[PDB]
RNA sequence: CGCGGGGUGGAGCAGCCUGGUAGCUCGUCGGGCUCAUAACCCGAAGGUCGUCGGUUCAAAUCCGGCCCCCGCAACCA
RNA sequence: AGAGCGCAAGGGUAGAAGGGGGCCUGACUGCGAGGCCUGCAAGCCGAGCAGGGGCGAAAGCCGGGCCUAGUGAACCGGUGGU
RNA sequence: UCCCCCGUGCCCAUAGCGGCGUGGAACCACCCGUUCCCAUUCCGAACACGGAAGUGAAACGCGCCAGCGCCGAUGGUACUGGGCGGGCGACCGCCUGGGAGAGUAGGUCGGUGCGGGGG
């Protein structure tokens, strides 16, 4: 399933992993 | 790798070297202690269509006719580093079914 | 599920770039990613068979694949280990599940790493390959904090058709690898 | 040294491999007869060699003892001898090159090797150098 | 001391030679391991014993990498 | 430990050798008696 | 030299047979009682296991060689 | 091939005898051509045959452990059957 | 009759380590995909299956070079069946027949069967 990384800084990437609702932060966007 | 090959060598006569290509499937009745091929029914490099498996069945039947003609019957098959299951399966499969 | 970012990133970006910095002749000569591997020295989980399953299942999620086991053979008398019993964790991944993992890597794991600085450009095997170490495994996305019974470390690798680390450095940097320059 | 306990007696046939050529230095000392040379005989010649000409050059001892010398404590016939009494020896056969000096004059060497001759059981000869090697 | 010891002689090695007639079953050669390989009409046992399976003459065939083979050419 | 296998519904034995403490309590290996052919043989 | 026994914290002994994991006592050190010391009470430190090589996953431990200690034996002439 | 092949050493061995998984019990009974070794006794090898059974598609292998040590004539008696 | 290939046996390194170059339509490998047969103690990496593009890089096949590996005479020794002599001994020498190892010149990036595809 398309794991949507919802990193709290302005980036939502549609990768692939368990559970799309992947709550992250401080990703590559910032 | 060729353990099996050497096992059959000492076994007796009339080996059946089944060397298959990724698309082709040759087959020769080589007799050791002299090195001479008898019935050499090739596959793609002979005449047959294009369907490795079904092509194998027929090319095997090709050996049977040519072999039963020369008065041979010793089914000294030669896996030739290949697992008996798919293409090589139909080889001795069709050849022995007749 | 043959489709993703890093996927086309290699094709329509790194592929031609490699033809620029060095230039090739055949498409089968250009350095191609094709094998990622993971590993976990689990001399720890020797005593507890339970702690072994935990590391493997946490691993199964992050790798997006199926975990595996590989025990020792010699005998570390010094550390309570011997012939064939203990354990070592490993999981090889390629094709699609390989690209998906590399995505979480430079987009989720690396970022929130403890004061991340980059990846040491010396970690090259000298040839066309690379090996890196990692402590906290919870740095991965799906991994929850209130679940990791232990910060079990682990290190990963990655193979490539490359034969010179210069091609490796170029390839990897184009692949989005933040090397500690 | 190092290997293990005892070794056979063995005979001393032809002066074959027991013989060589001045491989180092300028002068050399050659045996004329076969014999097992004792560790003491070696030390005896060596010390007398350097002691003659003080602060001398370089002395090469090509031979080397390694054969355990067996011997019984003045009794009878129980088992093999304890050996080791005289220590060890070297299968010296005629032609062999025991000693050979270097970086020194001709008189010092001529006298020192002569002296180191008496230290040895075997009647010996002293060879210069020539050029006999192996080349083109 | 404590040394006087030795298992008696097993008397191995080449028993039959090339150019020799043989019956059927004759232990051609006893050996320690594989100092010699079987061959045409030549079987072996647990102790690696070489023995004829047919009637004929003994023959030796060195083959470097493969090894030294021994066989009996049938005739009557 | 010296072992001896018996036959089912009959009276025949056979040479064997079981292990004391070593993982081996019973012996349910098949065998071949004189009467008829092939029948399971217990330790006993 | 032939036979047997043993070298272990500073002293004297255990642990070895049936291998992992150095134990007791006195002494030494710090502290307390006392005017002071001893005794007594509290806590702690200290072993290359004679020496070299070997066997094992691993040797104080098993095996083999050398140095030292102890006990027995060395007779018929 | 300097490792491994349970344990000494040797000869042998990855063109498996070495490491793994599947099924499974030939660690069978009744025999035995012809041999090595040999004073005697004893030891050692064994094709092939029959019954019957395991693995394999099959050619085929299996009459215990890569092998050479792990043992005791006869007498006297024990236990179960015929 | 002759040349390049695919299989497969023989001689058992003069046929390999290697450096370079060549070959792709045909043969061969890699490559596409994983629904079916089947599978990886985890992965279609390999084992297996249905097959279009692309390549000839990998690997393999064919040639070139002697830096390493390898093969290595000729001459003369060492040693020795048999015969004989000298020393006190450690040992040494002669007639006859036999005769390496080492080293030197030198030689080698293979030869050869049968069956099959193409010209
Ligand atoms: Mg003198
Ligand atoms: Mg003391
Ligand atoms: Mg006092
Ligand atoms: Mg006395
Ligand atoms: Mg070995
Ligand atoms: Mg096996
Ligand atoms: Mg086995
Ligand atoms: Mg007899
Ligand atoms: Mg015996
Ligand atoms: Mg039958
Ligand atoms: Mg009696
Ligand atoms: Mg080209
Ligand atoms: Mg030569």
């Amino acid at each position: 399933v398309p794991a949507r990384i919802i990193c709290g800084c302005g980036n939502v990437i549609e990768t692939y992993s368990t559970k799309p609702e992947i709550y992250v932060e401080v990703c590559s966007k910032c | 790798k060729f353990r099996v090959r050497n096992r059959i060598k000492r076994t007796g006569r009339l080996r059946l070297s089944v060397f298959r290509s990724l698309k082709h499937i040759y087959a020769q009745i080589i007799d050791d202690e002299k090195g001479v091929t008898l019935v050499s029914a090739s596959s793609l490099a002979l005449k047959l269509k294009g369907n490795k498996t079904e092509v194998a069945r027929q090319v095997g039947r090709a050996l049977a006719e040519k072999a039963l003609a020369l008065g041979i019957k010793q089914v000294a098959f030669d896996r030739g580093p290949y697992k008996y299951h798919g293409r090589v399966k139909a080889l001795a499969e069709g050849a022995r079914e007749g | 599920p043959l489709d993703l970012a890093l996927k086309r990133k290699y094709y329509e970006e790194v592929r031609p770039e490699l033809i620029r910095r060095f230039g090739y002749q055949n498409v089968w000569e250009v350095p191609r990613l094709e094998k990622v591997v993971i590993n976990q020295g689990l001399g720890e989980a020797k005593e507890d068979a339970r702690i072994l399953e935990k590391a493997a299942q946490e691993l199964a999620l992050i790798t997006g694949q199926k975990p595996a086991v590989t025990r020792a053979k010699k005998s570390i008398s010094n550390f309570k280990l011997r012939k064939g019993m203990p354990i070592g964790l490993r999981v090889t991944l390629r094709r699609d599940r390989m690209w998906i993992f590399l995505e979480k890597l430079l987009n989720v794991a690396l970022p929130r790493i403890r004061d991340f600085r980059g990846l040491n450009p010396n970690s090259f095997d000298g040839r066309g390959n690379y090996n890196l170490g990692l402590r906290e495994q919870l740095i991965f996305p799906e991994i929850t904090y209130d679940m990791v019974d232990a910060l079990r470390g682990m290190d990963i690798a990655v193979v490539t058709t490359a034969e010179t680390d210069e091609e490796a450095r170029a390839l990897l940097e184009l692949l989005g690898f933040p090397f500690r320059k | 040294r190092m290997k293990y306990r005892k070794q056979q007696r063995g005979r001393l046939k032809g002066a074959t491999k027991g013989g060589d050529y001045v491989a180092f230095g300028d002068f050399g000392l050659v045996a004329l007869e076969p014999a097992w040379i004792t560790a003491q005989q070696i030390e005896a010649a060596r010390v007398a060699m350097v002691r003659h000409f003080r602060r001398g050059g370089k002395i090469f001892i090509r031979i080397f003892p390694d054969k355990p010398y067996t011997k019984k404590p003045l009794e009878v016939r129980m088992g093999k001898g304890k050996g080791n009494v005289e220590g060890y020896v070297a299968v010296v056969k005629p032609g062999r090159v025991m000693f050979e000096v270097a970086g020194v004059t001709e008189e010092q060497a001529m006298e020192a090797l002569r002296i180191a001759g008496h230290k040895l059981p075997i009647k010996t000869k002293i060879v210069r150098r020539d050029a006999y090697d192996e080349a083109q | 001391t404590k040394n006087g010891r030795d298992s008696q002689a097993k008397r191995l090695g080449v028993k039959r030679y090339e150019g020799q007639v043989v019956r059927a079953g004759n232990i051609l050669v006893r050996q320690r391991g594989t100092r010699f390989k079987p061959g045409k009409n030549v079987g072996m046992g647990r102790d690696f014993t070489l023995f004829a399976l047919v009637d004929g003459v003994v023959e030796f065939q060195d083959r470097g990498r493969l090894g030294r083979y021994v066989h009996v050419r049938p005739l009557a | 430990l010296l072992l001896e296998c018996t036959e089912c519904k009959r009276r025949n034995y056979a040479t064997e050798k079981n292990k004391r403490n070593t993982p081996n309590k019973l012996e349910l290996r098949k065998y071949c008696p004189w009467c008829r052919k092939h029948t399971v043989h217990r330790e006993v």
